[PDB]
């Protein structure tokens, strides 16, 4: 825990020297003095001119970072206190007093009122509760996403002290927009470090859910701050004549790009897992290198750029990926359509339908193989009718009773083995139907009757009442004891002994 | 007294299953209502922004039209005063012309 | 042994009882 | 010339009912499915009746009879399944009748959930190819769902259609262009035609057309494809006694055919003649508008006997016999002449010159009247 | 003294200098005033040189007073100095130098605004108003010369129409700029005059700007070319032969040669010879045009001879839409005005006859109800459409007959008829009548979802009590009308919109409950149709009634309403399909039972029929219908009685005994619960085969004795 | 075997009470969220209708100002024609008055 923390402190020193370099600065004026009354008038007019130069400072808040705004207001506060303490020096009071003795009232009035120090000092002193101990250094010094989250919630809980000051709400909204701007910049830096295209899917999903948690935290903290801003606006109706509530934060475009990127990567991982699983000829290798070529073609495009040329490059890369994936899909549809050139009996066709089932998630592969499924469902319907006809005769009238009599099997346990074998064949047929019609076969046109018949047939295949009737009548026996404990029936304790 | 404990156990199981399903239903529906309220607030803020800019444009057109009406009516009353004086002057020296014409006639 | 049948009740007295359940609660 | 060819009217089912939709099968061009709404005089009778009539045979009985629980509002054939009749009813279910089954009751129906339709469904279609086809349906709350014809339990795709300030367009009718699966057009009862795209980055309503001053009853895209493409054109019929011809480029109506009498309830482009479309009105009059001949008067008009209100019109795929349904359930077949139906070899170029002449003259008249 | 008088004459010939403001250009006046002020200042500084005052001091010392009084009073130096310094601030800078080099009409306009803003400095000067008016006239003359040069360089005559139109548009906006800037300057001189009533006694202006006549010429040119263009439009439009006369080609060549012969004549010559050339050209053009105008009017008469309906006459009157202002076709419209008014009156009476039938008595209400439109909104759309067609008819009539068709008797009674139709076609009273009805009724949904209500059904004395869902149809129609009327611009109150939104958010559960209740009622009616199978679906009816009794306690605002509705819909759908399958298979069972009497006496067909009945009962057992063995026993008694009757027939046909007896007596019995396995009980001969057919003997065993007596 | 079934009874009891109070907490959360969403929709609908009404009032004022400006401009044009006509007439009668002083002259 030493060397990474040392590296973070080193980066904090570099970031601190970076905004010490780029700090927009106020020129520190100095009030000159005489080492006769008209010379004093010219000197105090130079005083009034430079004080009006300093005190008329204002900045458009729609440009620049938020730290520039914070540093500007803090430096204006410090400069106004320096001007106020320099104005109250004894020598300045002395030359003002001997200008008052000379009956030059214009100089005294213009240094009393026209300087504009009083209302400027009052305004910056009113703003200074918000301007102190602001935590945005933690946002620009963080590299982990939970650190960005707690920095964001610290900034949004610092923003709740609008109620003390008389800050303009529009300037507060542009400050929020600047917070969104350097939040987007820091997120772009962190995800550029993370190299998202070069990483596996699990760590990509972890950093995606962490970044969307950051976005969600921004969202609800913004709703609470907006509730407080509505409260502070409807309480101060006479102060603001006009009021608009529009804002376009700069991180929403990066959020939409991340959402589109994640929704691409989920589909590509879902296709590529199936392809690398079940497509182990030249067509298989051809399809996998075409898939890898499409992923590398998207991968070479820098998706973190949010500009117009980056957007057009991302759309071009995604269009090329979609056309390549459609070509791969048509090639694998033509490969799957070669089934009747190989499969003649329905059993090995069932087997290759089971091995190649994972392509049937896609809609084109599912819609292409349509006339095959009717024949396959008809075959399983014939087999289900055959299984019903094997249950048409009963166990005492069956040859399985004679086969159990010969091979030393008791009749009750032989009946239970017979019923469990019928249930096993029914479950195998339902597994075959689920394989043929894919996932969601229970709501199909043909699979619904199969599911209802299988459920009502399995309801009549229960073996609990036979075991209960045997246990009631018994309250060859050891044959029942050591056969029925294989079948999972909880035998009574008095019968084991 | 095994049967009473068995009845208590199965009753507790059926109550557990029932209000566990009630728990899952309540959680899912609460998530649904939160998402719907978020949707409603988004509709409010977008429709706010859009038609507030429309309203400001119409207000701008309104007092522009008021300025046009005021200047045209001011020009109209200046026109009113000048033609009133002009007709008064023409009538009085028309009377003077008539008197001088009867002076020449006799 | 032969088990006696189960039968749903007559509809009129059934939803008359349910009408009483609606009015009472 | 216009002449009667056949009259379909079943005594038990299609009595005291108004026809609600008509379709000809794509595979079997002699088969008409005709939807019906509820007869209020017979509450014990089924609310929604869908009959299937035959053109080749000379019997008066319907070849197939289907009925659903609720009143059927729009039933079409399945374009790639020869055995299915897909209807959309008043409650929002999408019933799927089968002909091989022994029951007139539907063999499949959609749930009445929030993930499916809830308001009346007035437009259903089957789009796609053999290997990839879907069923598109839009309710009157604007919800559009794309189903597969097998699993009618939940839609493959679903969205709500909203154009401006997330206001739900209440879709009354829907059309698709020729050979297109992505783009389509919808006509609402708010009076506004919207184009829309099914899937892509931009999914939902694309543009907006101001146009009409009443609810829009029937919108149909161009069907005949020849030398010059005309798939960007469509026609609309609305409640304000007009038929308005549009293209997807211009945001204004290219022409407004005022049917100076009664309302206008349906319009349809002919599938063979590239400049001919038929419309029905409210006093029984069926009009054919050939744009290459004259753009001010109907080319050929007919009136059904007794003059009942006419709901729906539908052309056959050969473009020779059109079908029209009225307020009494009497499906009437009208056989157009070969001088109106069969186009000449220069009809596409003549329609291009006619469209250019319409555009130039109307725009010039507008800009010379305004200035 | 002599040189003093020489100086007196030398400055008296300069101090009396004056330039006539009517003659010359404005720039000549500007240069004259600048040069006069500069020369006056030059002789002023030469006058104040000290040696001149030395000569006056010498002449004062010589008692020569008369030269000093001449140099003091007769000079006129001070008055001329005050004149040239009073006119100085107006004359310091002046913007016609930018106008003289300007080549584009916006530069002309900006030089005009520069000149007229520089003219605003007269209020602090003692400039005469008449000299200012002549200065404005000189500015207008320079403007006329400069824009005449610009228009001559642009050559507006021989060039195509659109850009020629836009350059006269820019020229006329330049003229408008001159007009309103002169208006501002005129009220400025008026307010200057209002301070100097006793000084200036010249009130009226009577200014005639030089460009104005040229403006009128351009104005004439404007409408002339406009007329020609409009005429050429209809001459290429209607002159096609309706399916090639020499008249139409003669008209195209007459228009072309008339425009060429008027193109030969120059129109920019503002002089008297140019004016008479312009007048001769327009007289020749009118003489060439009037022939094809009469041809157009005659073809309008011949085209109107075959026109019958009002829309036909409106569509052919709008073919000559560009010639409504030419004063020859107006007489043709005046001759055909009465037929137009009469036929439009017939169309208005036809629309009044439509509206005479009320909305619920008309087919429009029925077809709106088919296309899912509520009746009040449908009536509003109907009345608005009739009003829109009335407005379209009035707009067409006003556009074809010109503004001012009111004064005729036919026009005033047509306007009276339209006014009566419009105040009969109001739509507001229907709207607030509907709003008052809905607000009085005070709808809204709450409480539990179901409702039992007892009604008197005809055919039954006892009051049949039914079950419905607590959701009125008026709720759904109110939601539809709110969604329709909010579109139509009509203001609906707050409670109605809130009720409609609550209804729209509670609708998908209510419609599914309505469908499930209707399906359950229809299936119970179908079960009550066939009393013989009421015990087969006792379990399903018990399950559905248990679900109804479970859900009857739910409230509308509950959280349990989402899965319960789906469960109820699934259960009712399963119950309905089970009842329909039971109906089909029981009809098959009854058909197979009734065919046993007509089946001929042999073992194989009896075994096949019994196998089909056994297969149907097996399919009953697979779906696990309730009370199956009791219904199977009730069927078994019937088929045993049928077999007894057939045994009577087979025995009396015989009247080898046991070989004939084993045909019926060895038939397998119907097994109800046969899917059960495991119970090792073996059925005896009487319950496996019909060994009790002699007990179900219809005539008794006496016929059996008749089988025994023959042996 | 009373020990095992009483153990099942004990675990059933403690889990049933724990997730029962957890269920009561989610039911309170549901009721609060449903009330919040309903009030959000009511506020949105009120804001809809009031702001659209004042939009329609602004449109009415725009149309009225347009009509007033058009009729006042028409008044100014025809009245300026009146100025020009009466000025021409008084110029003519000034000319005839100068002719009358000429008649006095000889």
């Amino acid at each position: 825990k030493m060397a990474p923390s040392v590296e973070k402190k080193i980066a904090e020193l570099e970031m601190g020297l970076l905004h010490l370099q780029q700090n927009i600065e106020i020129p520190e004026i100095s009030l000159p003095i005489h080492p006769f009354l008209n010379q004093l008038q010219s000197g105090v007019n130079r005083w009034i001119r430079e004080i009006q130069k300093v005190t008329k400072l204002d900045r458009d808040p729609a440009s620049g970072t938020a730290l520039q705004e914070i540093s500007f207001w803090l430096n204006l506060e410090r400069a106004l206190y320096r001007i106020q303490e320099k104005r109250e020096s004894p020598e300045v009071l002395l030359t003002l007093d001997i200008l008052k003795h000379g009956k030059r009232f214009h100089a005294t009035v213009s240094f009393d009122t026209d300087t504009g120090l009083k209302q400027a000092l009052e305004t910056v002193n009113d703003y200074n509760p918000l301007m102190k101990d602001f935590p945005l250094n933690d946002l620009l010094s963080a590299t982990e996403l939970d650190k960005i989250r707690q920095a964001l919630v610290a900034i949004f809980t610092h923003l709740r002290k609008i109620r003390n000051t008389k800050y303009p709400i529009q300037r507060a909204l542009r400050l929020v927009e600047a917070i969104s701007r350097d939040l987007s910049s820091q997120l772009l830096k962190v995800l550029g470090t993370r190299k998202l295209m070069h990483v596996a899917y699990e760590e990509f999903e972890k950093v995606m859910v962490a970044c969307f948690e950051v976005f969600q935290t921004w969202d609800d903290e913004y709703e609470k701050l907006q509730v407080l801003l509505r409260d502070i606006v409807k309480r101060k109706r006479e102060e603001n004549l006009k009021m608009v509530w529009r804002i376009n934060p700069a991180h929403r475009k990066l959020q939409a790009r991340l959402d589109q990127m994640r929704k691409f990567r989920r589909q590509h991982e879902q296709l590529r897992a199936v392809i690398v699983r079940v497509l182990r000829d030249a067509a298989d290798a051809n399809a996998i290198e075409e898939v890898n070529l499409a992923y590398e073609n998207v991968k070479e495009v820098d998706g973190l750029d949010v500009s117009k040329e980056g957007t057009e490059a991302w759309e071009a890369a995604m269009k090329r990926y979609d056309e390549r994936i459609d070509r791969v899909e048509t090639r694998i549809t033509a490969r799957l359509r070669d089934q009747l050139g190989t499969a003649k009996n329905a059993n090995e066709m069932f087997r290759i339908f089971s091995r190649f089932n994972a392509l049937f998630v896609r809609p084109h592969i599912r819609g292409a193989i349509r006339e095959y499924q009717t024949q396959l469902i008809q075959r399983v319907k014939d087999d289900i009718e055959s299984l019903h006809d094997k249950f048409k005769v009963q166990y005492p009238q069956s040859q399985a009773c004679k086969m159990s009599h010969v091979r030393d099997l008791p009749p009750v346990s032989g009946s239970i083995i017979w019923a469990k074998q019928i249930d096993r064949q029914l479950t195998a047929y339902m597994k075959r139907v689920e394989d043929v019609l894919g996932k969601g076969w229970e709501n199909h046109v043909e699979g619904q009757k199969l599911k209802q018949d299988g459920d009502s047939f399995r309801m009549k295949l229960n073996t609990q009442e036979i075991f209960d009737d045997w246990a009631r009548k018994v309250q060859t026996l050891s044959k029942e004891v050591r056969n029925l404990k294989w079948l999972g029936f909880r035998v009574p304790l008095a019968i084991v002994n | 007294n095994l049967d009473s404990v068995l009845s208590e156990n199965q009753e507790h199981e059926v109550e557990l299953e029932l209000l566990r399903e009630d728990n899952e239903q309540l959680l899912t529906q609460y998530e649904r209502e939160k998402a719907l309220r978020r949707q409603a607030e988004e509709k409010f803020i977008e429709f706010e922004d859009a038609l507030e800019q429309e309203k400001k444009e119409l207000q701008i057109q309104v007092e522009h039209y008021e300025f046009q009406t005021r200047q045209l009516e001011l020009k109209a009353k200046n026109y009113a005063d000048q033609i009133s004086r002009l007709e008064e002057r023409e009538s009085e020296m028309k009377k003077e012309y008539n008197a001088l014409h009867q002076r020449h006639t006799e | 042994v032969h088990d006696k049948e189960l039968a749903a009740e007559d509809e009129q007295v059934f939803l008359m009882k349910q009408q009483s359940l609606l009015a009472k609660q | 010339k216009l002449s009667l060819n056949r009259q379909f009217f079943d005594e038990r089912w299609s009595k005291h009912r108004v026809v609600s939709c008509l379709d000809w099968s794509s595979q079997y061009p002699e088969l008409l499915v005709a939807s019906y709404n509820n007869n209020e005089d017979a509450p014990h009778e089924p609310d929604g009746v869908a009959l299937v009539w035959n053109m080749k045979y000379k019997k008066t009985t319907p070849e197939y009879v289907f009925h659903c629980q609720s009143a059927v509002m729009s039933a079409t054939f399945a374009k790639f399944h020869p055995n299915l009749v897909v209807g959309g009813t008043y409650s929002g279910q999408i019933v799927l009748w089968d002909n091989r089954s022994n029951k007139r009751t539907p063999v499949q129906r959609t749930p009445l959930s929030a993930a499916a339709h809830t308001h009346p469904v007035y437009c259903v279609n089957v789009v796609g190819t053999q290997n990839a086809h879907n069923l598109i349906s839009i309710s009157t709350d604007g919800k559009i769902c794309s189903w597969s014809l097998d699993m009618l339990s939940h839609p493959q795709d679903s969205m709500e259609l909203v154009h401006k300030q997330s206001k739900a367009v209440a879709v009354t009718s829907m059309s698709f262009p020729v050979g297109d699966v992505n783009n389509f057009v919808v006509g609402s009862e708010e009076g506004s035609v919207y184009t829309a795209c099914r899937h892509g980055s931009k999914a939902g309503i694309s543009e907006m057309f101001e146009g009409h001053q009443g609810p829009i009853t029937g919108i149909h895209c161009h069907a005949a494809v020849g030398a010059v493409d005309f798939s960007h054109l469509f026609v609309t019929s609305s409640f304000d006694w007009t038929v308005k011809l549009w293209s997807t480029k211009n945001n204004k109506p290219l022409y407004s055919f005022e049917d100076n009498a009664g309302y206008v309830y349906d319009v349809m482009w002919s599938p063979t003649h590239p400049a001919l479309f038929a419309c029905v009105d409210g006093m029984g009059r069926l009009d054919l508008w050939n744009l290459n001949n004259d753009t001010e008067v109907p080319t050929a008009s007919i009136s059904v006997e007794g003059n009942p209100a006419l709901n729906r019109v539908r052309w056959t795929h050969s473009g020779r016999e059109i079908a029209v349904g009225d307020s009494e359930g009497q499906i009437v077949i009208y056989d157009v002449g070969e001088q109106i139906a069969v186009p000449r070899n220069d009809e596409w170029a003549r329609f291009g010159r006619t469209l250019a002449e319409i555009n130039a003259n109307r725009a010039d008249a507008e800009e010379e009247a305004a200035t």
